[PDB]
């Protein structure tokens, strides 16, 4: 529906907000990387509900 | 002649918000809420606030 749609759209922006984060930062001299990780999410029915 | 309306107390789609205080529950029940005079109502209306 919209709503798996929207969950989407909504995790893949912290997926380039902490790229875009890692290539400014690239220059500096005490810094440490990140990354993110995602999970599936599910209510009681057998459909999926996002991520 | 209309015998009488009746509701339909199927399971709605579980949605994903993302806000702090919202609840949802998935198989039956209600929430108990009482009013500043002193009944005792029944819901499933999920939005909260302070």
């Amino acid at each position: 529906s919209f709503s798996q749609a929207v969950s989407g759209l909504n995790a893949a922006a912290t997926n380039l907000d902490v790229i875009g984060n890692n290539i400014a930062n690239s220059a500096t001299y005490g810094f440490k990387s990140g990354t993110a990780s995602f999970a599936d999410m599910f209510a009681g029915s057998k459909v999926g509900l996002g991520v | 002649k209309v015998a009488g309306i009746t509701q339909d107390f199927t399971d709605g789609t579980t949605t994903n918000t993302g806000r702090g205080l919202d609840v949802a529950i998935s198989q039956n029940g209600f929430f108990r809420l009482v009013d500043s005079n002193g009944s005792v109502f029944y819901s499933r209306n999920g939005q909260f606030k302070l």
